[PDB]
């Protein structure tokens, strides 16, 4: 996904919105193995450490504080990046760094 | 006795002369300068000094409040007297229709209060004379004064001071001004005041006393980093709300971040840009590491790295930071960053644009205009290194 | 994972205690338990806390006359009671000769004493087992509350009132005491621990089953 | 949702639902003087330009 | 024990939020009602070629004058729109006394 | 104009101690600032616009409502013979 449209996602939201559901749903299903979900009972650690420290390993888009914007007026006329939205989790003050500051834009 | 005498004297000189000078600028000084000089045997003296000063600057009597307070720490007596004299100077006042010299003495009355020097009872005895005599222009400013310290100890006093002012206001034939202080005092209540034989011994005693008296760097490239868009990462950034010291290291940290990167990336930019616009404090971090960039850290960097850099700095300039920069001897990497530099402005820009922006511009170090013998030829040459105008026309205008 | 996936901080989990082991599971989580199960196999738990009392009985013995101690009773247990984690009781009994002045309740690791607080005839060590988890993975203030809760309340089958409560969390190999201590007890008892925990036979098996999980 | 920008539930969306709002927001707002950086520019540039009824 | 403090917090108040999914942000918030069917099309109506932008219109203001502010209300409730209390009680053991305001002129 | 929802503000601010009314019985009009007749004018299309284009603004926004103005760009200007007297002798 990211490395096709690089530049690309940043300004689409809804395809941030869908990382955003695609990556909890992913680490639901992980969740759903270990028959709880309980968001404390699976911080962070145990999905984005590597499997060198014996973690997942997951490659994180979801940690994005998503651009929110007037509906009202976002579909109707013009824009501007304000309000950010959550983003995908309740953290620790625990910054997961995202693949795309690790891909060099298209241009 | 003699020599005793010509001390006293000196003494009194001295303490003239704090008196003089006292004022907001130098206060600590003056405060020394009396500690130094004794105030035992010269006690009337001080006192003199002392009340001469609140007669004269009234502006300054807090300060002098405190000093008689300092002393009165050390030595009670003294502070006593002062007080004494004070209580007489006020009763004078009251006797020979001596309004300003009323004022004052109230002032310095409320004052000693709020240090606690003198007791609450005399301010609300004076007040209660006041009063008597339908004095409204006296008591209201001293109330003001000692308002909320007269509050905090003597609560009942204050109370039954209030439903005079009241009384007064409402059941006597009351005079406009005298009404309007009233309002005022009211207002104020409302929000709380917001607004000898043993000389030797004496000396010695006197000598004593005053004998006496990575981690954030860290958690900034996390942040960075766990950003999708630059405005994310600037608004995280702000989030953090780190101190006017700090914003330098968070800028070059970002710059450094920034060079990391394969490419220069829009993002970084655009941070840059939110910082920027963010506020004044932000926008002189950015100047002192762009002066810093130059000057002294760009010869250390590779050549893409450098680049890149050079990149961010147009992009920066190109809109948002004002063109001011300072630029034979100057010239390996620092020349080649100037160029990329340059080549980003003319991108953004467009090169007539690019140039007549430059010329506005005070810019004396990227084109210096006066010939200086043969010197620009150095700077046209670099020109045409990197393909741009105006070098030759300027070359022509000094043969 | 599992010292973060069963935790203490947990939402709505109903807290079981697994079967013959001190391993609190908060909610029926899947492959954990079986785990667990295989580590402490063939009543591990039993066999390592019973282990660590043989220890101490062991240097108790050896050094009898140089802090002055009658007789070191290993007390008649019931079997599940190195599993017993709501109460408790007083594994190593321990008679003086002289009366000890022992200093206040406090820990393990403390440079600071005071030997004139009160004073015993009798004394006993107590060994408590836990699994630490990322929540309550600290061991000293566990055996610090546990001291404040058991010698406390009404009587918790411990013969004297003083005495130390030695604990060992298994999953974090973290060890702690905390009670009463006589002069120059301390020091030599956080050396037996040292040493039971560099090389005891039964913390050996655990951690070998623990390596062996995990691979 | 708040003043028209909140996500408009918190269930579905996978995440709190938390909106700090931005501080490029006010960024955007207040670059008057940006314009006129620009504005006062283009301004600058542009900016020389009966008796029988009574 | 002033009754005008629960201002946008008023159960009818609530009940409007609810309605127009718009949480008052100290308050709770619902799944909406009515699905927000986007469907304008770009009208001449509500265009911002056409509406003039001097207030924000905050969702404060959207339960407080529910059918005026929302366009297309359903299910709202009216809400309340108070008098001040000015009341005095003290708590220094004193009886009858202008303490807090200030007196008459005459 | 700037009346609205003022009061509801007002109450949120003060915890319902400050009961603001409004009223218009003075009748009394006041020239919007800034200067209608500026085809520069403003910046933001969003957000409140600057004080020496509102005039402008308002104006402009008020004729696309009428619908005079034909489009999402226009003016306003007298049509007059010879150009406006070609743009008053410019």
């Amino acid at each position: 996904l990211f490395t096709y449209f690089r530049e690309a996602i940043v300004a689409t939201e809804p395809l941030l919105d869908i990382l955003v559901k695609g990556e909890t749903r992913i680490q639901n299903r992980v969740k759903l193995g270990l028959n709880s979900k309980m968001p404390t009972r699976f911080p962070p650690a145990v999905f984005y450490t590597p499997k060198e420290l014996g973690g997942l390993g997951m490659i994180s888009a979801s940690h994005i504080l998503i651009p929110a914007s007037d509906l009202s007026w976002s579909k109707q006329t013009d824009t501007g990046i304000t309000h950010f939205r959550a983003g995908m989790t309740h953290e620790d003050e625990k910054l997961i760094p995202t693949i795309f500051r690790y891909i060099t834009t298209w241009e | 006795i003699k020599f005793q005498r010509e001390n006293w004297e000196m003494i009194r000189s001295h303490v003239s002369p704090i008196i003089s000078n006292l004022t907001m600028d130098n206060l600590q000084e003056s405060h020394r300068d009396l500690f130094q000089v004794n105030i035992l045997i010269g006690r009337d003296i001080i006192c003199k000094n002392v009340v001469d000063f609140t007669l004269n600057n009234g502006r300054l009597i807090p300060a002098l409040s405190a000093l008689i307070a300092l002393l009165n720490s050390d030595i009670p007596d003294i502070g006593e007297t002062l007080a004494k004299e004070l209580m007489l100077m006020f009763v004078q006042q009251f006797n020979r229709k001596d309004y300003v010299s009323c004022g004052n003495i109230l002032q310095c009355l409320s004052i000693l209060f709020l240090y606690d020097v003198i007791h609450e009872i005399v301010i609300l005895q004076i007040l209660l004379l006041l009063l008597e005599k339908n004095s409204l222009r006296l008591v209201i400013a001293v109330m003001k004064i000692c308002g909320w310290k007269l509050a905090l100890v003597s609560k009942k006093t204050h109370d039954m001071i209030w439903e005079k002012l009241r009384y007064i206001l409402q059941t006597q034939e009351l005079s406009s001004t005298l009404r309007e202080s009233l309002e005022t005092l009211f207002e104020i209540r409302q929000k709380d005041y917001k607004s000898c034989e043993n000389f030797n011994e004496l000396t010695m005693a006197f000598d004593t006393l005053r004998q006496k008296l990575v981690e954030f760097k860290k958690k900034i490239y996390l942040v960075l980093k766990s950003s999708l868009s630059g405005d994310e990462a600037a608004h995280k950034l702000l989030k953090l709300k780190i101190a006017n010291n700090l914003k330098k290291s968070v800028v070059d940290i970002i710059i450094k971040s920034s060079l990391q990167e394969s490419t220069f990336s829009k993002f970084y930019s655009i941070l840059s840009e939110r910082m920027i616009t963010f506020h004044r404090s932000w926008q002189t971090a950015y100047n002192e590491t762009f002066e810093q960039n130059y000057t002294q850290d760009i010869e250390d960097y590779e050549t893409d790295q450098l680049r890149i850099l050079g990149k961010f700095w147009g992009h920066l300039i190109s809109y948002e930071f004002l063109p001011m920069d300072c630029l034979e001897e100057s010239c390996p990497q620092g020349r080649i960053f100037i160029k990329f530099l340059f080549q980003e402005l003319v991108n953004e820009l467009g090169l007539d644009e690019l140039q007549l922006r430059l010329n506005s511009s005070k810019l004396d170090g990227m084109f210096p205009l006066e010939g200086d013998a043969e010197h620009i030829r150095y700077s046209i040459n670099f020109f045409t290194a990197i393909g741009l105008g105006l070098l030759t026309e300027d070359m022509r205008s000094r043969l | 994972w599992s010292p973060t996936i069963n935790r203490a901080n947990v939402y709505v989990g109903f807290l079981v205690q697994l079967d013959l082991t001190g391993i609190f599971l908060h909610g029926k989580i899947p492959t954990l338990k079986i785990s667990l199960i295989q580590i402490f196999r063939a009543h591990l738990w039993q066999k390592i806390h019973e282990s660590i009392v043989f220890d101490i009985c062991q240097i108790l013995d050896g050094e009898l006359d140089v802090l002055q101690i009658e007789s070191v009773t290993k007390e008649t247990v019931h079997p599940r009671k190195s599993y017993k984690m709501n109460s408790s009781a007083a594994d190593i009994t321990m008679e003086s000769v002289h009366e000890w002045e022992v200093s206040k309740p406090s820990l393990l690791h403390e440079t600071n004493d005071s030997f004139k607080g009160l004073i015993t005839n009798k004394m006993w060590f107590d060994v408590q087992l836990r699994y630490g988890d990322y929540d309550s993975h600290d061991i000293s203030r566990y055996v610090r509350a546990k001291f404040l809760d058991y010698t406390t309340d009404n009587v918790s089958m411990y013969p004297s009132p003083t005495g130390v409560m030695i604990g060992i969390d298994l999953a974090y190999n973290m060890y702690d005491a905390y009670g009463n201590w006589f002069n120059g007890l301390k020091p030599l008892i956080q050396n037996s621990m040292r040493t039971i925990m560099k090389a005891n036979p039964a913390l050996y098996v655990l951690r070998e089953r623990i390596r062996k999980g995990l691979q | 949702s708040y003043n028209g920008i909140g996500l408009k539930s918190a269930k579905g969306s996978s995440t709190s639902g938390h909106v700090q709002r931005s501080l490029a927001s006010n960024n955007r707002r207040r670059p008057q003087g940006s314009q006129q950086q620009r504005q006062q520019r283009q301004n600058a540039i542009k900016k020389a330009s009966i008796e029988t009824h009574m | 024990t002033d009754k005008n403090y629960y201002y946008l917090f008023d159960k009818k108040s609530f009940f409007n939020g609810k309605a127009l999914n718009n949480a008052i942000p100290g308050g709770p918030k619902f799944e909406p009602l009515y699905p927000r069917e986007e469907e304008e099309d770009y009208n001449e109506f509500n265009s911002i070629d056409r509406v003039i932008f001097r207030v924000p219109i905050r969702s404060e203001y959207k339960v407080a004058f529910p059918h005026l502010y929302n366009s297309r209300p359903r299910s709202v409730r009216i809400p309340w729109y108070n008098n001040p209390v000015s009341c005095i009680i003290q708590n220094d053991e004193e009886y009858d006394t202008p303490a807090l305001f200030f007196d008459p002129s005459l | 104009i700037e009346s609205a929802g003022f009061e509801t503000d007002l109450r949120l601010s003060t915890n319902g101690l400050g009961m603001c009314q409004l009223y218009f019985w003075h009748k009394i009009w006041r020239k919007v600032p800034g200067d209608v007749l500026d085809k520069d004018a403003f910046i933001p299309k969003l957000k409140p616009a600057p004080i020496n284009s509102l005039s402008r603004d308002f104006v402009m926004k008020t004729r696309r409502r009428k619908g005079i103005s034909t489009g999402g760009f226009m003016s306003n200007d007298g049509p007059t013979l010879e150009k406006y007297i070609s743009a008053e002798l410019y």
